[PDB]
């Protein structure tokens, strides 16, 4: 039941009680992904307009 | 003093944000006006509350916060509401049409068009920081914006602010208040892309809050308002250490250090007590031992799960009000003999305790009773993986038939992202299982 | 997601469309002159979805009225609220379409279609943020069926990223004008499967059966039939017209209701429906609304939902009631009859509540189901189509307009594919 | 009308329980993945406990206690007995046992060899057994006295084994000179009441006990499946090597003067109580969002001094043929109907 690191101030306090011891992707990559998805949307719309034109 | 910027994304993030900043103002004695009489330092200072509030030369205390939503109607209310003078327009960002409960629409289609403005407005707040420690991000899992745009935002933040910590407050979907069938999809998709970018995430299951409001506040059919006032109390308990003088969880890095040993396993279970109805006339005030024992009741948890069948990696007890260390130690000693509290072998069986003497503040006319002492326990237990299991099962049911999938592919997302996100989740359940179980 | 542009085409389209505007104008407190006269700001909060604002606090329906003959639209001007529509939004020809899909789609309609698109374009440009379009028409005639689907295709070309929604009245021998209705309907359904996001299947067979069996009306008129449609259209658009959390716009509704792009044909329903007459002032209850709205005999598409399963369901309750009771009632219907809801779409029933009840009612409920049993409707049309087509009967009305038999074979093939695709998920 | 799902077809007990439920007319059976159920008759492994108790408007119950496997796994049971502040090594009714991990994939090897220096020069019988956590249905056991014959037999298989002290002096049944194990069935309900079935069974050896023939373990570790195979004297006394309590009481009064009630069942009720109350706070569904009950199969071994010892606890047991109808009906009565009523006196003993 060891109490360690007791710290007190006017606002309150804190401490630790131990019961038992032990035993990334670049901005450009993001742009690439967003643009790829946009390109796929554009292609799908292009195919639709092509179908409608027929 | 090291500043914290709060980001509120989508309807759920914005509405919860409203509730939190209202409560913050009450706790620090800040008027809706923005004036803070008790603050004798005009136009600046290095006080603990300055971590969340900046100051103008006219004595207005301005929240270090950004509200973002892809449609305007929710943020519009902030603009025309009680605390409208608190924020200035640059902090409130709105689009024209929302993500329609579609992660792909929020992340790829609409997100691409608004991401640079959002980051710029964030950069402006950061520019006024002598020592920014990081960000607190509020969002739902199930919404198109809350899921899709948030994960995009988190990626860019890791790029623009590589050193800074990022904490999440996330709303886990629940059918009793859910607005979309595809929420499990959005939940898994956003968790996958956000995972490596978040240092510590506090999941709040709407089902748990809903049941707590019915059970303990006697509310027949809880509204978002009821839910958010309870949620903000939890959030306040968690962020109090950043807004007040103290020695525990004093910076965002400490949250990770104290609660997150393994990076991927960064989802602490929050448990709060007591929750007492403001309508009850004769109420008996619970002791330290009672509110502490209640922290180990599944009914009081923000996520319904059984910690008995899991392992603890860390445990933090955050008290507010009439509490002395002697009574906490007595309570913990008794509880340890009557509860199944097993830690992993490579961790000390212990508790980090923080006490703030100021009892919880409640919104006047709210549903919550003023109490003399309250506690929020933050424990990293493998039992919270139950929530991932539930979510992953719903995902599997729909995805096996490719139900609703065309909505996402139609926005430019590839079907493979579904599988890639699901596999990452399977690895996550596996990670928890290794840590929490022995063969 | 704000403005919706409404289009009504043909006799049925304009008649049901006129009633729709009468009903919702009354609900939003708009008088036949376009002036607001209500007692609540709930009425005006989302008024811009269906109405434009003119000068003098005038509200004008964002509605376009289309026909190939002037008769019905003359009636609309003369009828109640005739003055409310923008005069320039009346677009009409003189020749008619003689109950002929080809005439509506390829010949007569083709001449009129550009002027209609001009009006649509004029309305869309004035929109802060257009959600999409709604169209009222029948599938059995010529103008609503042929020109209606032509319009849908043209609109989709100019607005590929907007939602297209229809209220489509299905023909039935029980309420029939011509023998060629199955031809016109099969041809239209083929267009609908490709070019709409949501289609409410309003079956005149079901409406008639409801008027006869349920409401005890010996001789149901179009007036009776249209009152059912008018009430249902009000209920299904409630979430769009009033502040709410669920299905608050067309896209969110579609995302919640349509798991596969082709399976977007909805089975609507309304409650209460009660015959005379110890049941008009009687207090209605939440359990009574819930049980009726889910009853097979109450569906407005002549199919038996008990023979199929629900992919998705939207339910809207209106009036002042207990939300706790609504939840409990919706839960027990699902829990006591779980087999009728596919297990591979968890939580597929969604509930919305609006405080403002429809006129003459203290409370009501509107049902919207995406059921695999809807195949029975398309299967019925297919049989009637095939009975004539196998003998090439009445085909000359169509080939005389430049169509050939191959186009008929395709439409038949496509509708039969739709039927089997609904069957696939009924056993999945 | 109540609803349930079946997620374990291979269950003979709960196939009968299920058949019973349907025949009541007040129960409807659903698809295995329909989440809208009142009762789950779940699978034997990886039961999705985390998915239970999350259906609004539905009280849910499952026929297993989560965590009850700590009594039912051979290797976990030993661990629990030794390290419990309620059992500890203050357990006088469980044979000395050690957990042995193989030397390729913590372990009590120098606890099995360190405590072995006790009967080596101690001149006491050093007979040990070797059981698997999940053996090949009924095979994978090697009994020998050679200490170095067993510490390498476990490194011959691909799992963890437990070496348990063999009772060299088992109670003998006459006429036959045989060795038997006793099976008692226990039902624990949602309220965690312990219900022992009044009717237990005896798995008898159909061949005379042999202290010499060790490699032939067919009269040792009698299981009503292997026994039928090797036995060239299959049931000269009783059908299917099953002796029942009424009869075993008679043999006890004839050849041992005492009765079944006197002491043997006494030690049995104490054993069942001790194990289940030890695990109570960890597995109880007292204030959980779902409820649990479970049928247990405790296997006992008695000796010459009429002392009861504990072999294993079976988490998914099958019942004796003649008791199925009575026991399964009892399961429905106190475990299911007690949660889900309809519209005497029972066959159990509330421990
Ligand atoms: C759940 C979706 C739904 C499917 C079914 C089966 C639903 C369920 C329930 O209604 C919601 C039934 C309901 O609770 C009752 C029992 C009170 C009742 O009304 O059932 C009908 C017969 C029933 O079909 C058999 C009905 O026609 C029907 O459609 O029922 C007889 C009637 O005699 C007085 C009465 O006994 C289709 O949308
Ligand atoms: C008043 C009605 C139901 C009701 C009110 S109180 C109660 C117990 N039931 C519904 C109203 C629904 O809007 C739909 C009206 C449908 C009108 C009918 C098709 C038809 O025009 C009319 C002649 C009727 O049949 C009744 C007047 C009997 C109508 O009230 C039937 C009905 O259920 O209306
Ligand atoms: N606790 C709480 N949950 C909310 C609130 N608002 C929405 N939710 C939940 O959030 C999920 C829906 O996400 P939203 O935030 O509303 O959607 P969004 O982020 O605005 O994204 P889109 O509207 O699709 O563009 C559902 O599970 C709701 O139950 C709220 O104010 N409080
Ligand atoms: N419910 C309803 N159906 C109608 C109405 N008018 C016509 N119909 C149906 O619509 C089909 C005829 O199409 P119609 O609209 O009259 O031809 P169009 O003017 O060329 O579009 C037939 O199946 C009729 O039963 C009406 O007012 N209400
Ligand atoms: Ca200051
Ligand atoms: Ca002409
Ligand atoms: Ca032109
Ligand atoms: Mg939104
Ligand atoms: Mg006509």
């Amino acid at each position: 039941m060891e109490v360690i690191e007791l710290n007190k101030c006017t606002s309150g306090q804190s401490f630790e009680v131990i019961l038992k011891p032990p035993s990334d992707p670049s901005l450009e990559e993001i742009q690439k992904k967003l643009e790829a998805a946009e390109e796929r949307r554009k292609y799908q719309e292009a195919e639709l307009l092509k179908h409608l034109a027929e | 003093m090291r500043e914290c910027i709060s980001i509120h994304v989508g309807q759920a993030g914005v509405q919860i944000g409203n509730a939190c900043w209202e409560l913050y103002c009450l706790e620090h004695g800040i008027q809706p006006d923005g004036q803070m009489p008790s603050d004798k330092t005009i136009g600046g200072g290095d006080d603990s509350f300055n971590t969340f509030f900046s100051e103008t030369g006219a004595g207005k205390h301005v929240p270090r916060a950004v509200f973002v939503d892809l449609e305007p109607t929710v943020i519009d209310e902030v603009r025309t509401g009680t605390y409208r003078q608190l924020f200035h327009p640059e902090q409130l960002i709105t689009g024209k049409e929302d993500a329609a409960n579609n992660y792909a629409r929020g992340h790829y289609t609409i997100g691409k068009e608004i991401i640079d403005l959002v980051l710029d407005r964030i950069r402006k707040l950061a520019d006024q920081c002598t020592g920014l420690q990081g960000f607190l991000v509020f969002h739902s899992f199930g919404g198109g914006t809350g899921s899709g745009f948030t994960s995009l935002l988190m990626e860019r933040l890791s790029v623009d602010y590589g050193k800074k910590s990022k904490l999440e407050f996330s709303i886990y979907p629940a059918p009793q208040v859910s607005t979309a069938v595809v929420e499990p999809y959005n939940s898994i998709l956003t968790t996958h892309t956000t995972l490596e970018h978040s240092d510590c995430a506090f999941m709040v299951d709407n089902e748990a809050i809903y049941d707590i409001c019915r059970r303990n506040l006697d509310i027949e059919r809880p509204t978002y308002t009821n839910l958010n006032r309870l949620i903000s109390q939890i959030v306040s308990s968690i962020t109090a250490s950043l807004r007040f003088d103290g020695a525990l969880n004093v910076d965002l890095t400490e949250f990770q250090t104290n609660l997150v040993p393994y990076p991927r396993i960064h989802f602490p279970l929050a448990t709060y007590a007591p929750v007492i109805s403001a309508e009850k006339a004769y109420h008996e005030q619970l002791s330290v031992a009672e509110i502490t024992n209640a922290c180990f009741e599944p009914a009081n948890q923000m996520v319904k799960c059984d910690p008995r069948h899991g392992k603890y990696m860390a445990c933090c007890l955050l008290y507010r009000g009439d509490v002395v260390p002697k009574d906490v130690n007595a309570a913990i000693a008794t509880i340890k003999t009557k509860r199944s509290i097993q830690f992993v072998d490579w961790c000390p069986t212990g508790f980090k305790v923080g006490i703030n003497y100021q009892p919880p503040t409640v919104v006047p006319g709210g549903d919550l009773a003023k109490v003399q002492r309250a506690v929020c326990m933050l424990s990293n237990t493998t039992a919270i993986a139950e929530a991932w299991a539930r979510l992953d099962h719903k995902f599997d049911l729909m995805y096996a038939k490719r139900a609703f999938v065309h909505w996402y592919v139609g926005e430019g997302m590839e079907e493979g992202e579904f599988s890639e996100a699901r596999e990452d989740m399977a690895a996550l359940e596996k990670d928890y299982e290794e840590v929490g179980v022995d063969s | 997601m704000r403005e919706i542009v409404h289009i009504q085409a043909g006799q049925c389209g304009n008649q049901i469309g006129a009633k729709f505007w009468e009903v919702i104008s009354d609900e939003h407190g708009i008088d036949p002159t376009g002036s607001y006269h209500g007692d609540s700001d709930l009425q005006l909060e989302r008024i811009n979805v269906y109405y434009n604002e003119a000068t003098g606090n005038k509200y004008v329906p964002r509605a376009i009225l289309v026909d190939l003959e002037p008769g019905t639209m003359d009636s609309v001007r003369s009828g109640p609220f005739g003055q409310i529509f923008r005069p320039d939004n009346f677009v009409f020809g003189q020749s008619g379409a003689g109950n002929n899909w080809a005439k509506g789609h390829y010949t007569e309609g083709a001449e009129l279609v550009d002027s209609v698109l001009d009006v649509v374009r004029k309305e869309s440009e004035s929109c802060d943020c257009l959600q999409g379009f709604q169209l009222t028409h029948s599938l059995g005639g010529g103008t609503g069926s042929g020109m209606g689907t032509l319009l849908i295709s043209k609109i989709r070309e100019e607005y590929p990223d907007r939602i297209m929604n229809t209220f489509s009245v299905m023909p039935s021998p029980k309420v029939s004008d011509t023998v060629v209705e199955p031809y016109n309907a099969t041809l239209s359904v083929h267009q609908l499967v490709e070019n709409t996001d949501e289609t409410y299947c309003i079956d005149n067979e079901a409406l008639y059966d409801i008027c006869f069996r349920t409401l005890k009306l010996t001789t149901p008129t179009y007036g009776d039939l249209n009152h059912l449609v008018s009430a249902t259209m009000s209920g299904v658009t409630t979430c769009l017209r009033f502040p709410g959390q669920l299905n608050a716009d067309l896209r969110k509704l579609a995302v919640n209701m349509v798991p596969f792009p082709r399976l977007h044909f909805f089975m609507p329903g309304f409650a209460p429906l009660t015959s005379r007459g110890s049941q008009q002032y009687r207090a209605l209850t939440v359990p009574e609304l819930t049980q009726q709205m889910f009853d097979s005999k109450n569906m407005m598409a002549a199919c038996d939902p008990r023979h199929g399963r629900y992919l998705t369901v939207a339910a809207i309750f209106r009036g002042r009631m207990s939300m706790k009771e609504v939840d409990e009632q919706m839960l027990n219907v699902q829990n006591k009859n779980s087999s009728y809801f596919v297990e591979w779409i968890p939580n597929n029933v969604k509930t919305a509540v609006c405080d403002i009840p429809p006129r003459g009612l203290k409370m009501s409920a509107t049902f919207i189901g995406n059921s695999t049993a809807i195949q029975e409707l398309f299967k019925r049309i297919s049989e009637q189509f095939t009975a004539m087509f196998r003998r090439k009967a009445f085909l000359h009305w169509y080939t005389g307009e430049g169509m050939d038999e191959m186009e008929f074979t395709e439409a038949e093939s496509n509708m039969n594919d739709l039927v089997s695709e609904y069957q696939q998920y009924q056993d999945a | 009308m109540y609803t349930f799902v079946v997620r374990d077809e291979n269950s003979s007990v709960y196939a009968e329980v299920s058949r019973l439920l349907l025949a009541t007319g007040q129960w409807k059976r659903l698809r295995k993945d329909n989440p809208r159920f009142n009762l789950m008759l779940g699978e034997r492994n990886r039961l999705p406990f985390g998915r239970l108790g999350h259906e609004p408007g539905l009280v849910q119950l499952v026929n297993y206690y989560r965590g009850a496997d700590k009594l039912c796994r051979k290797a976990s049971l030993v661990k629990l007995i030794k390290t419990s502040p309620e059992l500890s090594e203050s357990c006088t009714w469980f044979p000395e046992s050690y957990v042995i991990y193989p030397t390729n994939l913590t372990d009590e090897r120098e606890v099995f060899l360190a405590a072995y220096n006790r009967r080596r020069e101690g001149r006491e019988g050093n007979v040990w057994i070797a059981k698997s956590s999940a053996g090949a249905k009924g095979e994978g056991i090697l009994i020998s006295s050679e200490a170095s014959e067993l510490l390498d037999f476990i490194d011959e298989q691909g799992q963890v084994h437990v070496i348990q002290k063999y009772l060299e002096k088992p109670l003998l049944l006459e006429p036959g000179h045989r060795k038997f194990d006793i099976r008692s069935w226990v039902l624990v309900d949602h309220l965690y009441n312990i219900y022992l079935y009044r009717e237990g069974v005896l798995r008898t050896s159909s061949e005379p006990y042999n202290s010499a023939n060790f490699q032939d373990k067919t009269c040792h570790l009698t299981n009503h499946c292997i026994q039928k195979e090797y036995s060239k004297n299959y049931g000269r006394y009783e059908e299917g090597n099953e002796m029942f309590f009424e009869e075993f009481n008679q043999y006890l009064m004839d050849a041992l003067n005492t009765t079944l009630e006197n002491s043997i069942l006494l030690q049995i009720k104490h054993i069942i109580r001790s194990c289940l109350m030890c695990i109570e706070p960890a597995i109880s569904t007292k204030h959980l969002h779902y409820q649990s009950f479970q049928l247990f199969g405790f296997d006992f071994m008695v000796d010459e001094e009429l002392k009861v010892w504990l072999i294993e606890v079976n988490g998914a047991p099958a019942c004796a043929q003649k008791l199925y109808a009575e026991l399964c009906q009892g399961i429905v009565d106190v475990a299911i109907s007690s949660v889900f009523p309809l519209a005497p006196t029972s066959i159990f003993i509330k421990l």
